[PDB]
RNA sequence: AGUGGGUAAGAGC
């Protein structure tokens, strides 16, 4: 709180089901379309 | 430095003018002292690397004008290029060989 | 066998420790820089500094009423005929290169190339191919007499 | 080979994970003239790095 | 916004984790190339042709 | 003719030296959108160029004709 | 920068008189140095083998500041002050990196070397932001050097 | 063209020789323009002067 | 090959076929087994060596793993004492073990791997179970195998050793290792597969090909420094040669006009200088970056080309405020140093 | 050893995510 | 746990 200055509440955060289903299909896409590419670009899609 | 000045002026008429360095010579005896010029260029050269002048080619002789040069102190690099792979000798000093 | 655990060798550490130090020296030297620079009436009255330069300028008034040399060359001593005098010029080398500087002569280095390809052409400790190949003859200077 | 840099080499995979690298992995060879030797990484008494 | 995340730390102790460069350069053919050490060297992502 | 392709087409100092990397030195991704994009040597330290590598204008970006017309 | 440049305009012999630039100030510039070290390291060479070359001790001094290293460079220009106090284009600079009181000092330092130049008298009296210290400091210009009229039309101002 | 180069086919003309300028005199004779330089100087400016004369005397004959 | 392949690795089979192509391993085998040949040549006498025959073996001998030949045999004066089998790095030595007049030697190339690289333990497995070996036909049961791993360039020598025969062995085969013909084409291959290299960057450099290109209606420089520290040096057949030092010249040419530049330096300039050669570097570079800043900017030049290689640097230090100023270095000798001639 | 990677599930609890950062 | 997904093509003797 910004009066009392202390832990009123606490937060529990979580990553949306959403999000992780979208980062599945990032990598799925990334990984079925490596039939011809170089390591590096698969390696560098996946870090970025 | 020595036939080269001699080649600068083939006659006495050529006269350098304190104005500039190089003599004054008409537009063919120019051409007469460069080939002239030439030509001792490629009888040095083949005096230092025993070569005939006609031996050199175009190529060659334009190569040694600018200033090339060809050298190979370890030519074993030609292992680049029944069978002949292993039947090359050694020559020994114990042996009449060496 | 049993080995012995060797220092790793980490270029970003080397990196880091490298800005490390630098920055410590830099600090140091500034801190010696200002033990020196932390040591340097009329600066607030304008009628006595008009005073002043008015008594200076009458003051400036009234007061106007080779042995030099000890280096190496890369050439042999009878390389160079008695009869005949050369140029020797130094020998190009890399400027972060610290070597000693050598004196060399342009016409002489093309007579020595011209005979070391005559001799190669004219070929074809232990072990001196490999050492005498992949592993200049000279003499010093002294008081721009040898 | 996954986890070098590229630089060095690498593919320089960035790990969200637990990856135990072989404690036999971390020895190399060095020849030298009085002869070959052998280093290990690290001097730390613990589990594989 | 700026960079948010650095990678150097990681990266730093990515390589220490390994063993360092002799090592990973061990797990390599670098020692096959007889260079005499790893500082001026340089890759090339293509070749001329 | 084909000096002028060979001109357009061929590799220039600054992309000469944008492919090549330096070993060992690590260098930190400056491009915060996508990771595999670096400048290789261009830039950094070692490259071998005190000076800045100037850009090739023989590879300026333009325009077709029949663009030129329409504009 | 350089200080040394050549005007250029029946004989073979055509000699170039030198010209000596009071200042030679380039801009920072930043970004055409591409190998930082390489640099670095020239131009170390360069102070080590011409240590009376203005020019080089400002090069270097900028080439720290544009890396970032602004530590360095104040030590190099301190350095070449100690080196080149002739040449007031070092304590020029000195002024521009260092903060108020250390390039204060520095300027006092400079007028101990050299008590000629007025310009230092100038980024003196800019950096003394009392107008007391503004008087006190031109005043010591004008007892150093009375007759420059770039110096005496900053009287009006300073009453 | 096509006539001039079938008849340089059947041998009744010769090969077109290049057409040499000052600016392209190091691209054509480049490799020969150092074995002499003033005789290559001259045999350019002699083609130019060629190629200028024949189009000057198809002037004067025209007129 | 004596490369062993775990699984096919198409793309390694490929690499490995080019970096071993044009029978490359028995071109480093003949290498290796000629240079020890001359070696031992050398020390005939020292040795004891009645003399040294070049073992004949078969074409495919250096792909032999399986089982091994003879390569070298060396014929005692009289006696060897050869000693225990030991490793190359076990200078000691228990001299009298048996007494001989023949000491084989065998020579092995190994492709080596991360886990089996160690040479000194594969030597030494290989010379015993080569000299076990029925298989395996070798003249005499006194010799010694060295085994090579080209992967990590890791050499070693295992088996008996005749007197004298360690510390020579060593030397030679460190040489070996350091310089070689066919072990420099390996290496060669190699680097050219792996397309790295020891900081040999491309920049512009003025060639009999490129010389044309020179030839165009820009600006162009061409700056020289030979000819800035200099002496005359004569010799005098009643006493010694000596010295003196002259001026310098310092040559600012332009190829378009003509515009020869001289900067002439008196002697008086090298004083107290202990290093001359870079002081002559930056002062050049010094009157050449006043030169270009003297000039207007229509004439400044766009090309410096430089006759010696020592200028790379420092000019671009001093033309750090002209960027669009490509400097270029020279293969081809330009004598420009001569013109003071 | 087996060079798989594991799941840090119920793993590394005892550091945070500011630790070995500076 | 496990087989494989690991055939170089070519020339006639």
């Amino acid at each position: 709180n910004e009066v009392t200055k202390e832990r009123t509440a606490q937060c529990f955060l979580r990553v949306d089901d959403e999000s992780m289903q979208r980062f599945h299909n990032r990598v799925r896409q990334i990984l079925m379309a490596s039939g011809s590419t170089t390591f590096t670009k698969i390696v560098n899609k996946w870090n970025t | 430095n020595d036939r080269a000045k001699v080649i600068l002026k083939p006659d006495k008429t050529t006269i350098t003018e304190p104005h500039h360095i190089w003599p004054t010579l008409t537009d063919e005896e120019w051409i007469k002292v460069e080939v002239q010029l030439k030509d001792l260029i490629l009888a040095d050269y083949g005096k230092k690397n025993n070569v005939n002048v006609a031996s050199l080619t175009q190529s060659e002789i334009r190569d040694i004008i600018l200033g090339m040069e060809i050298s190979a102190p370890s030519q074993q690099r030609q292992q680049i290029a029944t069978s002949n792979y292993e039947t090359q000798t050694f020559s020994s000093k114990t042996e009449w060989r060496v | 066998e049993e080995p012995v655990t060797a220092d790793v060798i980490n270029p970003m550490a080397l990196r880091q420790r490298e800005e490390l130090r630098e920055k410590l020296a830099a600090a140091k030297e500034k801190r010696l820089l200002n033990q020196k620079l932390g040591k340097i009436p009329w600066l607030d009255d304008t009628a006595a500094w008009i005073e002043r330069s008015r008594q200076l300028q009458k003051e400036k008034d009234l007061a106007e009423k080779r042995d030099l040399q000890g280096l190496t060359v890369e050439h042999a001593i009878d390389s160079f005929r008695e009869g005949e005098t050369m140029i020797l010029t130094l020998k190009d080398k890399g400027v972060l290169q610290e070597e000693e500087d050598v004196l060399v002569n342009v016409n002489l280095v093309d007579k020595e190339r011209a005979e070391k390809n005559v001799e190669l052409r004219k070929k074809k400790a232990q072990q001196k191919p490999r050492s005498i190949l992949s592993k200049p003859h000279s003499f010093r200077l002294e008081q721009g007499g040898t | 080979v996954f986890y070098t840099p590229k630089e060095l080499g690498g593919l320089g995979m960035l790990s969200m994970g637990h990856v135990l690298i072989p404690q036999s992995d971390l020895r190399w060879s060095k020849q030298t003239d009085v002869g070959i030797t052998h280093f290990r990484s690290g001097m730390s008494h613990e589990e594989d790095q | 916004d700026g960079k948010l995340w650095n990678l150097n730390n990681y990266r730093t102790d990515m390589i220490q984790a390994l063993g360092g460069v002799e090592g990973i350069l061990e797990h390599t053919l670098f020692k096959g190339t007889y260079f005499p050490t790893w500082e001026g060297l340089f890759w090339e992502k293509a070749s001329g042709f | 003719r084909y000096r002028k392709m060979k001109e357009r087409l061929g590799l220039t100092e600054i992309r000469k030296q944008a492919n090549r990397m330096s070993f060992g030195e690590i260098e930190e991704d400056a491009y915060q959108e996508d990771l595999g994009f670096s400048l290789g040597h261009l830039g950094k330290s070692g490259s071998g160029r005190v000076r800045q590598t100037q850009v090739n204008e023989a590879t300026k970006a333009r325009i077709s004709k029949t663009l030129q017309r329409t504009l | 920068t350089l200080m040394d440049m050549r005007l250029s305009q029946q004989t073979v012999v055509d000699p170039k008189g030198y010209l000596t630039d009071l200042n030679s100030m380039i801009p920072t510039h930043g970004g055409d140095i591409n190998d930082i070290k390489k640099a670095r390291l020239l131009l170390k060479s360069v102070r080590e083998t011409n240590p009376h070359h203005p020019p080089a001790w400002i090069a270097s001094a900028r080439l720290e500041e544009v890396t970032g290293k602004l530590q360095v460079a104040r030590n190099l220009i301190m350095k070449g002050t100690e080196m080149c106090p002739k040449s007031e284009d070092v304590w020029l600079e000195a002024a521009r990196l260092q903060p108020g009181d250390t390039a204060k000092a520095v300027v006092a330092q400079a007028v101990r070397h050299l008590p000629q130049s007025v310009r230092i008298y100038i980024r003196a009296a800019e950096l003394e932001t009392d107008i007391r210290a503004k008087k006190r400091v031109l005043r010591k210009a004008l007892e150093h050097v009375p007759n420059s009229v770039r110096l005496w039309k900053a009287a009006v101002e300073l009453e | 063209q096509k006539e001039l180069q079938e008849k340089v086919r059947l041998g009744l003309m010769p090969p077109p020789e290049p057409k040499v300028r000052i600016s392209n005199l190091m691209r054509v004779l480049g490799t020969e323009a150092v074995q002499d330089p003033t005789k290559v100087e001259a045999h350019v400016r002699a083609q130019m002067a060629k190629r200028q004369k024949a189009h000057e005397e198809a002037n004067a004959a025209r007129k | 090959t004596g490369i062993f392949m775990h699984g096919k690795i198409p793309t390694l089979k490929i690499s490995l076929i080019q970096i071993f192509r044009a029978h490359l391993w028995q071109k480093i085998h003949e290498s290796i087994v000629m240079d020890l040949c001359q070696v031992f040549d050398q020390e005939l006498d020292a040795l004891e060596i009645e003399t040294v025959q070049k073992e004949t073996i078969h074409p495919r001998k250096s792909y032999k793993m399986n089982s091994s030949c003879a390569d070298i045999l060396l014929f005692a004066s009289y006696k060897w004492n050869v000693s225990r089998p030991s490793l190359l790095a076990d200078s000691k030595d228990v001299m009298d073990s048996t007494t001989t007049q023949k000491y084989w030697i065998d020579i092995q190339l190994r492709w080596g791997d991360y886990d089996s690289h160690d040479i000194e333990r594969y030597a030494r497995a290989k010379f015993l179970d080569y000299t076990t070996d029925n298989m395996s036909i070798y003249p005499s049961p006194t010799g010694v195998l060295i085994a090579i791993d080209l992967a990590y360039n890791l050499h070693s020598a295992y088996g008996n050793w005749f007197p004298g025969s360690k510390p020579l062995i060593q030397q030679a085969m460190a040489k070996i290792m350091k310089a070689n013909p066919a072990l420099y084409v390996l290496r060669e291959r190699i680097r050219k597969g792996l397309q790295l290299y020891s900081s040999e960057p491309t920049e512009p450099y003025l060639s009999s090909q490129n010389y044309g290109e020179l030839f165009s209606n820009q600006i162009i420089w061409f700056v020289d420094d030979t000819n800035v520290y200099r002496v005359t040096i004569h010799k005098t057949f009643e006493g010694n040669l000596t010295t003196k030092p002259i001026n310098g010249a310092i040559f600012i040419f332009n190829p378009r006009t003509g515009q020869l530049f001289l900067k002439i330096i008196h002697t008086s300039v090298w004083a107290g200088q202990k290093r001359l050669g870079q002081l002559a570097k930056w002062k050049t570079a010094e009157e050449v970056a006043a030169l270009i800043r003297s000039l207007p900017v229509e004439e400044q030049p766009k090309q410096i080309i430089v006759t010696r290689k020592g200028m790379l640097d420092p000019l671009e230090v001093h033309l750090l405020d002209f960027p669009n100023i490509v400097i270029k270095g020279s293969e081809l000798q330009l004598p420009f140093q001569a013109c003071l001639k | 050893p087996t060079g798989e990677v594991l799941s840090l599930v119920g793993k590394l609890e005892g550091t945070r995510m500011g630790d070995k950062a500076q």
